[PDB]
């Protein structure tokens, strides 16, 4: 997608991580394991949530159809009452159909985008003490072990 | 010792469309379409239908005999009508500006009805014989029950000069008719008088009614015709009746109570002894989705209408496999 | 030694609304959505309404003697007429295909009163006495000043044969009327006649009039009722009238001047001595915005109506705290 | 944001840049400053006022509600009248503030994606003769005096 | 040694629009608006218009003697007919509700005109001297040749009671008319009676006719009116006709055949002996563009309409100078 | 654009590319030439023959124009009939030319994004061993052969 993380460098999704949206894994002579990063995962659920409410709201005032009656002799304004009503119903679908499409779009774009951008914050932080392996990972040069890794998910590294 | 940067999948199996490509498989999704319902009529609220069943709403006004049932209704939330209702207008004719009618009613939720004039008066004419076979109740020949079919008394039809108040604070809705005869002959049976009129007088309303005498095909074995009016009488307004035949009387009329939310509903079903907070023609709908693409008449608090079959957003990402 | 890159902020609490996010503060904005108006009825580009005050677009054009402020009125931009004016049809009645007329005069900005047949004429028939107390003026039972209610003269109601030729170059409104007296005697009383009529002819036109005798509520006093008929005369068409009783005759008649642009707004102000490039009923517009939401019937150069509260874009970027 | 520069790697903004939306902030041994980046800010200019021209012209062919009266036998065609000026109304209205919400975002992300561009175009200049900070700056290996850092500033460096 | 990544680039001169940025030039674009037509009108997929030329529809099926064009006329895909038809309505007057019967016909694709009522019967009265100069065939006095014009036989217009059975099974569109003559003398001499009527019945019709006489402009050297009327008659229904004068008669009725996919479009374009599947007022389309911009009043496999003068959209990208 | 990629730190695309939207230029002792990158190729032109489609197909139930008429004194209803057709035309090109305005940027971008995520996939392979030149262009540390140049392109290198 737009950002190149998501099924793009990072060829595939974690299984093992069950408590958020992105995360580190990593994996020393102590062990290995996943850690869902809450900051990111928290202003993506914020992001998406608020987008729901905000497409539900601007939907709220949709036309209403209303029941309408016409005798034989009446037949123009029956058919001209029925294309209006037809027509703002094929304008609301398409309203809705078109948001669905265009937002759904925006937020695969906006997982992707909040991956990359967690990926280069932890890129910056390494900088020259860690090898950038291409594929999401990045291979100390010294040794690496639990609170060395906890201070790069903190932010707080060298 | 290596760390890597990641991101979430799972075994969801939900598809999400985007501009550039169809069914991309996310690990979270929210629908938001109601698809839904439940087949049936219920009440609104609490609120009861009126569901007329296989009487028109001019039937049960006109108060055709075919439905009594109809009678004495409560006050409703909505009024259920047949596409085709059989019983309407027993003796054939017309029902003039029956969709103006329609309209008005479906700004209303209770009627009351009152008698204004009363059978056991028209001392001067015959009230009880105006009477036909075309409008059975019970193996006999009947008529409407809200209007009265006057006749000649002794071969007398005097002119009419006849008027009512309405003291009620309610607005009254008042109807009345005339009788076209299919020949002279009947005329004078029915009437003794050859050249007839019906006026009616309140104060926006100068009518003056005419039989137009004609031979017309046989409908439902009759050649007469019924015509219907009707006005609504503003409180303490009076409406004022004068006719030397033809005449087709009121006895009772419908004081307007509630002035409700409301719609003329067209369905083929019956009552489904159920409560809902939104109802359509095709049933009842119970959600909390934003949209529904049942039927676009709906009532109550309903979700939009819209004409797809799927609206699914996506809220997590691209699941992998 | 360092360098850096970085973006501006500044001081600014201007706020912007996104899909994901409400109430983003940002360094600059442009609203372009107009909140304001002037709570006046004004000029557009120099041209005054027509403000009716208390007349109705009936009683103006009838010329309600109660509406002699309109007895000539100069070109207008629009024309004001309040929801519910007291002044119309001062005898009671109806005005026949009044809204199709009110949406004709909305595409007129001038009209030229011209007379078309002379009240000192009708040798035959009496014009003075055609006068109610319903209709005063200065204390005295008079009449709509543009129609003469002409009455028998010695108990004599002639047969009228009278016409007009249309000798001018632009379209003519003309106007007249029949009286539905409200029984026997009162018609023996105005015209000697029993049975009557009106005949109305124009190339297009085939119109007979006739007058519905009946009993009706006193409406200000009045059981009679007035009903009014118009029509568009071509230019070098003649109208053709023939009547021997309940006429309400032409007197004078408007030419049709400008065909201008316009529209008739409801409105409970008054003019408000100002001028503008756009109007609405509730007051006039100066902006250059591309929306407003003042209300939706506007007139002139105007921005587009919109039902929000807010409209403001994003033009910097996010300001930082 | 989506590219992840502005209130990302780069906490905030600067009050003390005045004359533009983007630029430098330089720090030596002769002093300290901002200096705008006139083309990028030229550039963001010209994209915003084309939008808000877009904007404006796009929604000038709106629907404009015309008065129409009625009778009180003409009540079906009244309620007609009015379903219909005020379904155009809620259809205008809807796609005036969407418009107004999605483009919002575009324009943040615009002024977002042209900060990191401008970033990366230093960083590109730079290559090893500089230490990146992971803050939106660059720590020079050796001296750098104003003519310097004028010259990363216009692009011709080393 | 040096690798680099690049982007394709070529001569296209291709144009697109963004929100921020016009005339992008781009190295492949779709454009998606049709521009084009082809100026003619044409057969619908193999099936011929009917091109009214002259004739207005209601020339065409009251049968104006100008219109013998179109006596009879094969199945149409469509019906054209243009602003201002000379060849309408011969003879001053109206067509009832016209406009509900043009869009009767809009669902129409073919008509079977059959004899209802013989010029060869009444015998009673006079039915080759109604004619009139104002309708000429072959420099002689002629008329509608679908009703006849029926004058009294020896002095003597007795009353007529004359009934058709729609034995078909196909839907008749039945027509008839009344004459307004413009004075008492023109009454006697068509019809001896003064005081006259027609009476129609069906099923659901109950009509009775009056002529309304009056002194009206001469057009085209007229001052008579015809009136027509039309009903559709159910299959197995009756019509029955009642009159002592002024009855213009139905010879010949419509079978409604078909029951097709249909439109009157207004152009001045005569017949472009081409085929087309999406015809326009203006001019023909061959496209499998999804827009076109050419008039929005078309019929068969048709792009949409809309009011742009250009729709390109990018597919590849930004081609560098 | 919102990428940096095209006209942008790339400065202008290849009129000898004549078999793909994006690709590699080569140039080594046995010579030069262009090779398109046919899988970002083959999926751009899913995405934008897609997007074609979309569009055509959410377009496809606009409302359609109806002949009707009225006569001298029904002008009310005909100005009525008018107003509405009028309408939902004004409302359905709106939308087509929106639609058009704002998937026409997407598009861009969305090529520019394709051309960046190339480049950082070269990149991210070749790390240490080449130069990044800051113009689309790494330059090698060492000789770089004809297969080795395949490699690169095939992904598969070092
Ligand atoms: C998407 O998947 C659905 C299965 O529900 C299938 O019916 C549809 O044809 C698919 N569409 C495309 C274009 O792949
Ligand atoms: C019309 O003619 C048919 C054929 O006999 C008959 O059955 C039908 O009843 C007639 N219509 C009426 C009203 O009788
Ligand atoms: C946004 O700020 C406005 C202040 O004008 C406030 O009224 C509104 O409630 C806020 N909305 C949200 C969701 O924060
Ligand atoms: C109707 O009756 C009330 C009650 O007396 C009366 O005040 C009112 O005037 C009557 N209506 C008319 C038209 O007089
Ligand atoms: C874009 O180019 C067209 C040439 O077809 C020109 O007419 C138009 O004015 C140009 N628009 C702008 C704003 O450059
Ligand atoms: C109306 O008067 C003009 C002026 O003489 C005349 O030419 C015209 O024919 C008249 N109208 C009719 C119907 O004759």
């Amino acid at each position: 997608g737009l950002f190149g993380a998501i099924a793009g460098f990072i060829e595939g999704g974690w299984q093992g991580m069950v408590d958020g949206w992105y995360g580190y894994h990593h994996s020393n002579e102590q062990g290995s394991g996943y850690a869902a990063d809450k900051e990111s995962t928290q202003k993506a659920i914020d992001g998406v949530t608020n987008k729901v409410n905000s497409i539900i709201d601007k939907m709220n005032t949709q036309f209403e159809a209303v029941g309408r009656e016409f005798n034989n002799l009446e037949r123009r304004i029956e058919n001209l009452n029925k294309k209006m009503e037809d027509g703002f119903l094929d304008v609301w679908t398409y309203n809705a159909e078109l948001l669905v499409l265009m937002e759904n779009e925006r937020t695969l774009d906006f997982h992707d985008s909040n991956v990359k951008n967690l990926y280069d914050k932890v890129r910056l932080q390494l900088r020259d003490n860690a090898k950038e392996l291409g594929n999401g990972c990045f291979e100390f040069y010294h040794k690496c072990d639990n609170e060395c890794m906890e201070s790069v998910r903190n932010g707080t590294y060298d | 010792d290596q760390i890597c940067i990641g991101y979430h999948a799972n075994n969801s199996t939900e598809q999400v469309d985007t501009i550039m490509e169809k069914n991309v498989t996310v690990t979270h999704a929210q629908d938001i379409l109601e698809k839904k319902h439940n087949g049936k009529l219920c009440d609104l609220d609490g609120v009861k239908p009126l569901i007329l069943r296989d009487c028109s709403v001019a039937g049960w006004l006109l108060g055709n005999p075919m439905c009594d049932e109809f009678i004495n209704v409560p006050e409703w939330s909505y009024i259920v009508e047949k596409a085709n209702p059989v019983n309407d207008l027993c003796y054939p004719g017309d029902f003039n500006d029956y969709e103006e009618l329609k309209h008005l009613l479906s700004r209303i939720n209770h009627f009351e009805k009152i008698q204004i004039i009363p059978k056991s008066s028209w001392s001067s004419h015959e009230a009880s014989l105006g009477v036909s076979s075309v409008c059975p109740y019970q193996g006999k020949s009947s008529f409407f029950r809200n209007v009265v079919w006057l006749i000649k008394k002794n071969s007398t039809y005097p002119t009419i000069k006849r008027s009512y108040n309405n003291t009620n604070q309610e607005d009254l809705l008042v109807l009345w008719g005339i009788h076209h005869p299919n020949d002279a002959a009947e005329q004078t049976k029915l009437y003794q008088n050859p050249t007839t009129y019906i006026s009616v007088g309140t104060s926006t309303l100068n009518q003056r009614l005419v039989p137009r005498i004609a031979t017309r095909s046989k409908v439902n074995g009759q050649s007469g015709r019924m015509e219907f009016f009707w006005t609504i009488l503003k409180p303490n307004d009076a409406i004022n009746f004068e006719s030397n035949g033809n005449f087709i009387a009121p006895e009772y009329a419908y004081k307007i109570v509630k002035k409700g939310d409301s719609t003329i509903m067209k369905s083929e079903l019956e009552y489904g002894n159920c409560n809902t907070k939104c109802q359509t023609p095709m049933g009842a709908i119970n959600s909390s989705m934003p949209f529904h693409n049942i039927h676009p008449l709906t009532i109550g608090e309903c979700p939009k209408y819209v004409k797809s079959n799927r609206l699914v957003l996506a809220t997590g990402l691209r699941n992998s496999p």
